[PDB]
RNA sequence: AGUUUAAUGUUUAAAUAUUUAACUAGUGAUGGCACAGUUGUUCUAUAUGUACCUAUAAAAAAUAGUAAAAUUAUUUUAAUUAAAUUAAUAAAUAAUUAUUAAACUAAUUUUAUAUUAAUAUUAUGAAAAAUUUUUUUUUUUUUUAAUUUUU
RNA sequence: AAUUAUUAUUAUAAAUAUUAUUUUAAAAAUAUAAAAAUAAAUUAUAACAAUCUAAAUAAAUAAUAAAUUAAAAUAAAAAUUUUAAAAAAAAUUAAAAAAUUAAAAUAGGGCAAGUCCUACUCUCCUUUACAAAGAGAACGUUUAUAUGUAAUUGUACUAUAUUUAUUGAAAUAAUAAAAGG
RNA sequence: UUUUUUUUUUUUUUUUUUUUUUUUUUUUUUUUUU
RNA sequence: UUUUU
């Protein structure tokens, strides 16, 4: 639809697939406040 | 999931009565061996003044001495009473409708309008063959809505349903005493332990199933008829040891066209298919031409 | 020609001239007395005299059709008279109210030789179908007798605000 | 539109929207406040209030109203007020035949009434205005050019403008104002391409360096935007100030309100009129009894049937179309306004931009335009006035009158850019369409 | 719409029109305008009217400028913001313009199936209506209502109204900001949300399905019928549910489970009446006199009135979700009368 | 063992086959003869007339004037890229790209600049509100080359 | 019947000729076909059994842009995604299943116009006609005339009007093409 | 033109009824909204 | 024409 939020992935295991949807000016680009395995 | 209305009918009064606010002549299709089952509640306070052609069907087995005084009964209140035995059709109930109007109606303003009829009753009984038996051969031989009798869609060929708003049939003519329909406001499913039984005795909503076996009914009428003779000749007519002590000779000794699979040395009969013979025969006033209800003799 | 006369508010007549040159066919050369009702839309309750000019067949009779016409095309009914007589035919129609969501036509006046139709509080579409616009005149007519002019122009209006 | 008349000149340029909401503060003189508060007007209107400025500066500006929003004080009063300004303040001399300013008018009931409202303004001392139209002997009635004239705003129709102008009688030499009303239909091929034609020797007069520099104002009024409009202006002058106020414009007003009568046969569309006219109206001065009203017919072939059959029918009915004669026509609408005959049997000539006390138009004959119903439509409710139009429309116009009927109970812009009259518009609407027959099918039948 | 812009426009009221001065104002938030001018309105009744429509605008212009609760100011435009103050009229304005005793704050705590900070979902006993019908005298839900306020909250308010004879499962939403967005949840749903279990006396047709009704409520108590395949289009609307048939006794009672994706009168009960003419078991008002109990082994003395209506809201899924990431599902156990019933017949009920 | 239907078959033993499914009891009929396409039979199904009723056969052109599809040749030597719009009495040019040609002066660096005519080419499609990221589609080979830092 | 093919081409006559074409040593699905139970022939049965290999010989069919791939995770494009990118580590072979890949911008309601449909009063070119004239009209023909819808058609003094009266209708229940949810 | 007369379309001297919605109360009640 | 919400 409209697409939002895009992703860069980096690699893997270093990225912590949350700063995969950083880079993008948002309340991302803080730590996960309670993060899931 | 095609049922009808449902609800106590003593909520249909206040709009039954805006209905005969605007008729002229009220009708009512009953059953003779019904006289006050098949009648609306209101039938006391329905009317009082607007002048009502009460019928009742199927009198020819109902019984005689019953059928005088609920005959005089209207009669002394003025609003008149019609018996018939439906094998002369409904054809000469028609015929009533002819005469039981130029006597009794009010002289026409305009020469040609209308005696707005407006009928009554429970749609099982008669009223609605009574509608579309006149309803149906309305769109071959025209009288009135004046089109071209093309418009009607495919597969109704008759509408009792989902329109019925001034919807209503032509029955006459020169004196066109037209009817309306009244969808269906009677036997309200939320019936009485008792009257189900009467009901379904008279053929009326013949349905016999979990909801009211055969037993329920045979029962009934058997206990109903205590009195053994003329009905035990139902039973003679079938080698019966005239009197039948109880419900159980009589259903079994009737078990020569029932029965079911059992020994060559001890049969277990069927009880059921004797019980549909002695349940459906009073239907057809082969047992005895004998009433149901109690024709209170005081006005209530 | 007659359509044309029914349709400019005139009153007309049939009138079958050289008549007596015919075989004499009553109930043959009758059919000029059904040709005017088999599918004729309203000038049909037409009158359709009978005459021969040689012969004075009935130009005597066709004066009186004339001056009866005239005595129909100029005939006003009371306000009254035709409400009280419309709810009666409302009350026993088979227009089923889908063909004609207008309700109750609420005061028929008769503005001069054709009446008007004010409906039923509807503020609505205003129009009736031509089924249920003849069968209107076809009421009329018959009731007061206006068959003398069988056709009038019947207007219609909403309760405006 | 917003997401169009940008790929349209005259616009895609700024709308002067600066409301300035009180005469006061658009400085128009205090000799001209009391001349106006003499007239009855104390607020300024939407469309008076941002042009007013617009051409109290030398702005060329096109106004765009909808009806009888204050156009003709919009454009008139500044222009009054500018060649007072003229006058005194440069002292530019007025010479014989020279106007300072002209004035434009289709028809020759609109061309007087230009003058009456322009009469009540000799508070603006100076300025004497002459209007003229065709008589007896006319051409022997420019004697008003040899007299007195020296009328600095010469209100007239284009053509007999002309013919002083190309026998030498006239000279633009010193026009300081040109200004045209009514310009949707008087700058086109519709009243005779003659608007055009005139800004040209105007426009080529003062661009011409060897007389002194007189920037002609030039100032368009109308009430209508079409797509001749829009380049005869947004391709030829210089900086057309817009006005256009697009949330209410091409609409017909609020207190007015419509209806609607179906019409089967053709000799039914008059008792439908008649029962119309009863509604029982007299007045003092501006067998059968109706109200205020005017009748718009589609031709004056019929509008003069219709008219005896009203008269003789017993009806104080009036009569004005082209064809008739001097004195008829000149009494035959002094009849109608000043009280008497109360009912106007006319044809296109009253919708075109008429004002007077008139609140009932029946279109005996709902119109095949979207002009020729605002026009007619918008002579009924006038500055506030309630009015009331009725229509009866027929099976032949049944298309138009499906969507009258659809644009009014939303309030749209009668397709804001008005088409099938001026710019006659095959684009139906408007841009590079032919409108498709749609489908993305591909079953493509088999037998 | 159209004409509601209408009156707006044809509305002297006192259309307090408000300057936008130099120095205090312009800049500022329009919300930070109306909500230091207007103290009278909640904040909340001032973001309905300005996002409404029944706004308060701003004019500049020969327009009005419709705004966002953020639009800010224009440089003095004098531009007036005008403010409602007689709405009452053609407008209609819109919102914001005993004693429980113990083993009754107890009784109310013994029916909670589930709490959170959003909701409250209790369980509902079979014969305890909701709404009033005895104005001062019927113990309902909505005078228990002042006993699920756990921790305070300001009187939950009722979402889906339970009827008299149904037992089950409610949903309360302790917020009424929580009850605007918990609308979405009930009214005519596409895929079902909520179960219903019922006991009818009689082996219906199919045990999986559709039922399509459209009932037609004439007062007094008419409640009509399919009259119309498509509808009647004026006083009718459809109930569907997708029943499924669990289990059946052999063929005289069924244990039914409807999902009704419509939020229709008793039609859970009227279209169980005539899914097969076999209605519920102790459902005396639309079916009910095929017997009293219609006749079997249960407690059989009264019963003209005593066995009660087998029908129970049992399953809700609310929009909650739960530590794990699955919807929560509150699951209300039956009441005993449908566990006499259950066990009777020796069939695990599922809680 | 002759009569209006259901599964398998699915280039199948068949370009409709085997079993399933709905009623009539030949003193009146298997072809004799007969009918034919802007029309036969017609128990009136716009069913059937030799394995596609658009019947078949022959000869022909208006028949993509139709998002139709194709349209045969490397190494080259001039540019632009969305712009246009008025139905209709005496108002300087539609615009695009294209082919082919044409002329430097009041008008500054001792700067810079694709203007004109003739012909070829007019269908690449917005509805509302608000308002007075960026330059890339296109490179002769060898090198050369300035935009990088984590929570 | 395309054949050396599902086949007694049977109008007739008939009744004890052994009268001269059918491979294979396995297993599943399927396909035909099959002892026992909730007075009759039936069930369903998707239950034993029974028949249908392989290899050898013979060989067709539709299909085919090619890949350098292709396991598996995972974001990125008016977009619907064929690819590409990070991150992985994905082996041959035969067999059997069909989860995914290779066969339409559709189904259902609610609205409005259109074709189909009926119906004629007014529309157009019908021809087949009938009467009329013409011949001392035993008839054959050639002109002038309004009938049926026969039957096909179509019908929403410089100004300021004009280019449309010119067939009229019907939930015409189904089709078509649109929008709207 | 031609400029004269005292004017003149002047002539002239070469929402629902009627005779606000909905959330599956049992009349009158709730609660949300516009 | 007028009752009702
Ligand atoms: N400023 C004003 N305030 C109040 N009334 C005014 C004002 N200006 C004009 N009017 C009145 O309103 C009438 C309508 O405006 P006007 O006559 O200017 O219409 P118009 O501009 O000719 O109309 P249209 O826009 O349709 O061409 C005027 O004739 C006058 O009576």
């Amino acid at each position: 639809a409209a697409a939002a939020a895009a992703a860069a992935a980096a690699a893997a295991a270093a990225a912590a697939a949350a700063a995969a949807a950083a880079a993008a000016a948002a309340a991302a680009a803080a730590a996960a406040a309670a993060a899931a395995a | 999931g095609a049922a009808w209305y449902l609800g106590h009918m003593q909520s249909a009064a206040n709009m039954l009565a805006d209905k005969v606010k605007d008729a002229d002549f009220i009708l009512e299709i009953r059953d003779a061996r019904l006289p006050f089952t098949t009648e609306n509640p209101n039938i006391r306070k329905l009317t009082a003044g607007k002048p009502r052609l009460i019928i009742f069907n199927k009198a020819e087995l109902s019984n005689e001495d019953s059928n005088r005084a609920i005959q005089e009964y209207y009669e002394r209140n003025g609003a008149f009473a019609l018996f018939t035995s439906a094998r002369r059709c409904w054809r000469d109930v028609v015929e009533a409708v002819q005469r039981f109007t130029t006597h009794i109606l009010p002289p026409l303003p305009y020469k040609t309008v209308a005696h707005v009829g407006l009928v009554v009753g429970m749609p099982n009984v008669g009223k609605s063959t009574l509608i579309n038996s006149l309803r149906l051969a309305h769109e071959y031989q025209f009288h009135r809505e004046d089109f071209r009798r093309s418009r009607s869609p495919e597969t109704v060929s008759i509408t009792p349903g989902t329109t019925r708003g001034m919807k209503l049939v032509p029955l006459s003519k020169d004196p066109p005493v037209v009817l309306y329909d009244t969808p269906g406001l009677t036997l309200p499913g939320c019936f009485t332990k008792e009257s189900g039984l009467k009901l379904a005795a008279c053929g009326i909503i013949p349905t016999n199933d979990v909801s009211l076996p055969q037993g329920m009914v045979a029962r009934y009428i058997y206990d109903i008829l205590v009195a053994s003779g003329s009905s035990e000749h139902m039973a003679e007519c079938l080698h019966l040891p005239r009197v039948p002590i109880s419900f159980d000779d009589c259903v079994a000794m009737i078990c020569e066209r029932s029965g079911t699979s059992g020994q060559t040395e001890m049969g277990n009969l069927d009880p059921v298919r004797a019980h549909r013979f002695f349940v459906h025969d009073f239907i057809m006033g082969n047992l005895g031409k004998i009433t149901l209800d109690v024709l209170p003799r005081r006005l209530l | 020609i007659l359509h044309k006369v029914a349709q400019e508010g005139r009153p007309f007549v049939l009138c079958a001239n050289k008549w007596d040159a015919v075989l004499d066919q009553s109930a043959t050369a009758e059919a000029i007395d059904f040709k005017i009702k088999r599918q004729v839309q309203e000038v049909k309750y037409s009158n359709a005299v009978v005459v021969s000019a040689h012969t004075g067949m009935n130009l005597t009779l066709l004066m009186d059709q004339v001056l009866e016409l005239y005595d129909t095309w100029n005939k006003r009914v009371r306000r009254s008279e035709l409400t009280k007589f419309w709810r009666k035919l409302e009350k026993s129609v088979i227009i089923p109210y889908h063909v004609a969501r207008v309700g109750r036509i609420t005061q028929i006046s008769t503005r001069p030789p054709t009446f008007l139709l004010q409906l039923q509080t509807k503020k609505e579409e205003s129009q009736l179908p031509k089924a249920l616009q003849e069968m209107m005149k076809n009421a009329i007519t018959e009731e007061f007798g206006f068959r003398g002019v069988p056709l009038r122009l019947v207007q219609e209006v909403k309760d405006s605000n | 539109s917003p997401a169009r008349t940008a790929q349209s000149p005259l616009l895609a340029k700024p709308v002067k929207t600066k409301v300035v909401d009180n005469f006061a503060d658009m400085l128009v003189t205090p000799a001209l406040q009391e001349a106006l508060a003499d007239m009855g007007v104390s607020t300024p209107s939407p469309i008076q209030q941002t042009a007013i400025e617009a051409v109290l500066q030398r702005k060329n500006t096109v106004i765009a109203a909808p009806h009888g929003e204050g156009k003709t004080l919009a454009y008139l009063l500044p222009l009054y007020q500018n060649m007072e300004k003229d006058r005194d303040v440069y002292k530019i001399p007025l010479r014989e035949r020279r106007p300072r300013m002209i004035l434009l008018a289709p028809t020759k009931e609109l061309v007087e009434q230009l003058q009456t409202v322009c009469a009540r303004l000799d508070a603006a001392t100076g300025l004497t205005s002459v209007c003229f139209t065709s008589r007896k002997r006319s051409k022997y009635h420019l004697s008003r050019m040899l007299k007195n004239t020296m009328a600095d705003v010469l209100v007239m129709d284009p053509k007999l403008i002309l013919r002083l102008l190309r026998t030498r009688r006239l000279f633009i030499e010193d026009l300081r104002y040109f200004a045209v009303d009514e310009a949707d239909a008087m700058m086109s091929s519709l009243h005779d391409h003659d608007a055009v034609q005139l800004l040209m020797k105007v426009q080529k007069r003062n661009q011409f360096k060897y007389l002194w520099p007189v920037q002609t104002q030039y100032v368009f009024v109308t009430a209508y935007m079409t797509r001749k409009l829009e380049y005869i202006v947004g391709r030829k002058i210089s900086d057309p100030v817009t006005c256009m106020f697009r949330q209410l414009m091409h609409r017909p007003q609020a207190r007015l309100r419509h209806r609607f009568y179906a019409i089967r046969r053709e000799p039914e569309k008059f008792t439908v009129l008649m029962h119309l006219l009863r509604k029982n109206g007299h007045v003092p001065l501006p067998f059968a009894e109706g109200r205020r009203t005017i009748i718009f017919f589609r031709n004056i072939d019929a509008t003069t049937a219709v008219f005896h059959q009203l008269r003789s029918a017993g009806f104080a009915v009036s009569l004005l179309h082209a064809s008739l004669p001097y004195k008829v026509r000149k009494e035959m609408y002094a009849d109608f306004a000043s009280g008497r005959t109360n009912i106007l049997c006319a044809t296109d000539v009253a919708a075109r931009g008429l004002d007077l006390h008139v609140d009932m138009v029946i279109n005996f004959d709902v119109p095949t335009n979207a002009l020729a119903y605002l026009s007619r439509s918008g002579r009924t409710a006038r500055m506030g006035r309630e009015g009331q139009v009725l229509n009866l429309y027929n099976k032949h116009q049944g298309v138009i009158v499906s969507a009258i009927k659809a644009f009014l109970k939303d309030n749209l812009p009668m397709e804001g850019l008005t088409n099938r009259k001026a710019d006659m518009m095959q684009p139906r609407y408007a841009e590079w369409r032919t409108h498709k027959i749609n489908a993305l099918a591909r079953s493509y039948v088999s037998l | 719409l159209s004409l509601q812009a209408r009156e707006e426009l044809s509305r002297k009221s006192n259309e307090l029109q408000y300057h936008v001065v130099t120095q205090d104002w312009f800049g500022q938030r329009v919300d930070d305008f109306v909500t230091q001018h207007h103290p009278e309105w909640d904040y909340e009744t001032v973001k309905r009217l300005v996002q409404q429509g029944h706004i308060y605008r701003y004019r500049k212009n020969g327009k009005k400028r419709y705004t966002r609760l953020t639009d800010r100011l224009e440089f003095d435009e004098l531009v007036v913001v005008p403010t409602a103050s007689f709405w009452e009229r053609q407008l209609a304005p819109p919102s914001g313009v005993f004693h429980l005793s113990a083993k009754t704050r107890e009784m109310a705590q013994e029916m909670v199936l589930f709490k959170n900070e959003h909701v409250i979902v209790i369980n509902k006993p079979s014969g305890v209506p909701i709404m009033p019908t005895h104005d001062p005298l019927a113990m309902n839900i909505t005078d228990l209502l002042p006993a699920w306020r756990y921790t305070n909250t300001q009187t939950p308010v009722i979402c889906h109204n339970l009827d008299t004879e149904t037992s089950g499962c409610v949903v309360l939403a302790r917020s009424a900001n929580t009850h605007r967005m918990l609308g979405r949840m009930f009214v005519k749903r596409v895929v079902p949300n909520s179960v219903y279990w019922g006991f009818a006396v009689g082996k219906p047709p199919v045990n999986f399905g559709r039922i399509r009704m459209h009932f037609e409520v004439q007062k007094g108590q008419g409640g009509d019928v399919i009259v119309a395949r498509p509808t009647p289009t004026a006083d009718s609307k459809v109930g569907i549910a997708e029943f499924v048939v669990n289990a059946s006794a052999l063929e005289f009672g069924s244990f039914i489970s409807f999902y009704p994706l419509t939020t229709r009168r008793h039609q859970e009960r009227i279209m169980a009446a005539h899914a097969l003419r076999a209605p519920l078991l102790g459902d005396a008002k639309y079916g009910g006199e095929s017997a009293f109990p219609h006749s079997l082994s249960l407690f059989w003395d009264p019963a003209r009135k005593d066995v009660p209506l087998h029908l129970h809201h049992r399953k809700i899924q609310l929009p909650y979700k739960n530590g794990a990431g699955e919807f929560v599902c509150v699951t209300a156990p039956l009441p005993p009368h449908m566990e006499k019933t259950f066990k009777r017949l020796g069939w695990p009920v599922d809680a």
